[PDB]
């Protein structure tokens, strides 16, 4: 009956179509309706109890086609529906929700690494561009806290980034925040107890296990306990006050590992694994 | 610095192989 963690898409041998739901109360997994088009490097989010899958790329034996798609999944009917596509394809997109609107941040289309950002209004089924980031970012992690949206890390097409910036929707303005301690592309970014977390990622050479968090009051990033496994392109979400990380690539393997961070004890637990290893998933909870 | 290298570097941290981006 409780909230489930949804994982959509991803990569193992080619881009994937899986939608599976995880119940952290017992570690069980439920396979649901496949996405209509495989994609890796997508994002997931939830608005009004509906799951959305946004952007990515279909890496298949035929091509490497970037996605502009937005698809909506209804857990009560187990059906995927197409929504309006974005202005441009966005592989390695970041997504956050403010007041019921979905913001699509950065990502790539062919050789283009975007700084542009657009927002979707579910009640009108429309996307419109808003102000661009100060930095081109793909592989960027996004989280929203008290109606400010953070874009953390990523890759600008030449440099992996430690920098981060914040969007102020009432001013349609982006402003740089303090940079992270570590360069991270493909990290998992989320918010928990008024801190923005960046877990794992890739610094240009190594997949990382380290985790740091940005305290909005102090404006400082501080390391917390490292995950049990190094990973980039991991899914991440918060469920019942704990962070969950799912899958990723560790420089050797496609992980099926899921771990759960308890912020009181500052510890990571190995919980029940994915049904198969994969990286570049979209995740959300409801 | 060619287009295969640029596309692959967008997914290198998923663990995707460069070979996946090269079609003859």
């Amino acid at each position: 009956v409780g909230r489930l963690i949804y994982t959509a898409g991803g990569y193992f041998r080619q881009s994937l179509s899986y939608l599976e739901a995880y119940n952290p109360s017992n570690g069980s997994w439920l396979r649901l309706a496949d996405l209509q088009v495989p994609r890796s490097g997508l994002a997931g989010c939830v608005v009004g109890g509906l799951l959305y899958a946004v952007g990515g790329r279909n890496n298949s034996p035929d091509g490497n086609t970037d996605s502009s798609a937005l698809d909506c999944y209804n857990p009560m009917t187990n059906q995927w529906s197409p929504c309006a596509s974005m202005s441009v394809p966005r592989n390695r997109i970041g997504v956050g929700v403010i007041d019921g609107h979905i913001y699509a941040v950065g990502g790539s289309h062919g050789c283009i690494h975007h700084s542009s950002v657009e927002r979707y209004e579910p009640e009108r089924d429309e996307w419109h561009l808003v102000a661009p980031m100060l930095t081109r970012r793909i592989g960027v992690g996004v989280a929203v806290l008290n109606r400010l949206l953070y874009a953390v890390g990523g890759f600008d097409g030449t440099n992996r980034l430690n920098s981060a910036e914040c969007y102020y929707p009432e001013r349609n303005e982006w402003r740089m925040i303090t940079p992270m301690n570590t360069i991270r592309s493909g990290a998992g970014v989320c918010v928990l107890h008024n801190c923005i977390y960046a877990a794992g990622g890739y610094d240009g050479q190594d997949q990382l296990n380290s985790v740091e968090r940005y305290d909005v009051e102090t404006e400082t990033w501080t390391f917390v306990a490292p995950m049990r496994h190094h990973r980039s392109a991991l899914g991440i979400t918060v469920h019942q006050g704990k962070i969950y990380v799912l899958g990723g690539y560790d420089g050797h393997t496609f992980l099926d590992s899921v771990e759960c961070y308890d912020p009181d004890s500052d510890t990571w637990s190995e919980v029940t694994r994915m049904t198969s290893g994969r990286s570049g998933v979209g995740v959300a909870v409801t | 610095m060619d287009l295969i290298d640029i596309l692959w570097r967008q997914d290198i941290d998923l663990g995707v192989s460069r070979e996946v981006f090269d079609f003859s």
